[PDB]
């Protein structure tokens, strides 16, 4: 019964997330994260949506969706590599 | 390194192909923030389509 949508309101964070999580990634060169992370930020954002049955996507559910995917590619990645949870992406 | 030994097959196949196009990636945020805003408007934006 439930298929959420978002709006323009909540572009602007999830862009500049976006590109912090690309700059931070060819610094460390481990692992590429492309538009693939991005759209997979967005569908677990409308599943977020979905537990909630709401019809538009708040932005809480932007932020633990941005969660997740920065949790699954940084517990992805080198311990070497793994700073980008300590200090750059310690924010999200 | 040049386009050959770069891929996994072999490099006289590049003869066979009339058009070979090289999509490097390039890491400035001017194209990183517009290609997430494309991104985003095609899902839910609703303004691309």
């Amino acid at each position: 019964k439930i298929y959420p949508k978002l709006h323009q309101m909540d572009m602007d964070k999830v862009s500049r997330v976006y590109a912090d999580l690309r700059r931070e990634s060819i610094s460390t060169g481990s692992f590429p994260i492309t538009v693939r992370h991005l759209e997979s930020i967005l569908r677990i954002a409308e599943s977020f949506a979905k537990m909630r049955l709401s019809e538009f996507v708040s932005s809480y559910d932007l932020d633990r969706a941005i969660k997740v995917v920065v949790d699954s590619f940084v517990d992805a990645q080198k311990v070497s590599v793994r700073r980008q949870l300590r200090r750059s992406f310690a924010i999200y | 390194k040049s386009p050959g030994d770069n891929i996994d097959f072999q490099t006289t196949i590049l003869s066979r192909f009339d058009m070979i196009f090289i999509v490097k990636d390039d890491h400035n945020e001017e194209r990183d923030i517009s290609i997430a805003n494309h991104v985003i408007n095609i899902h839910t934006g609703n303004a691309n389509a």
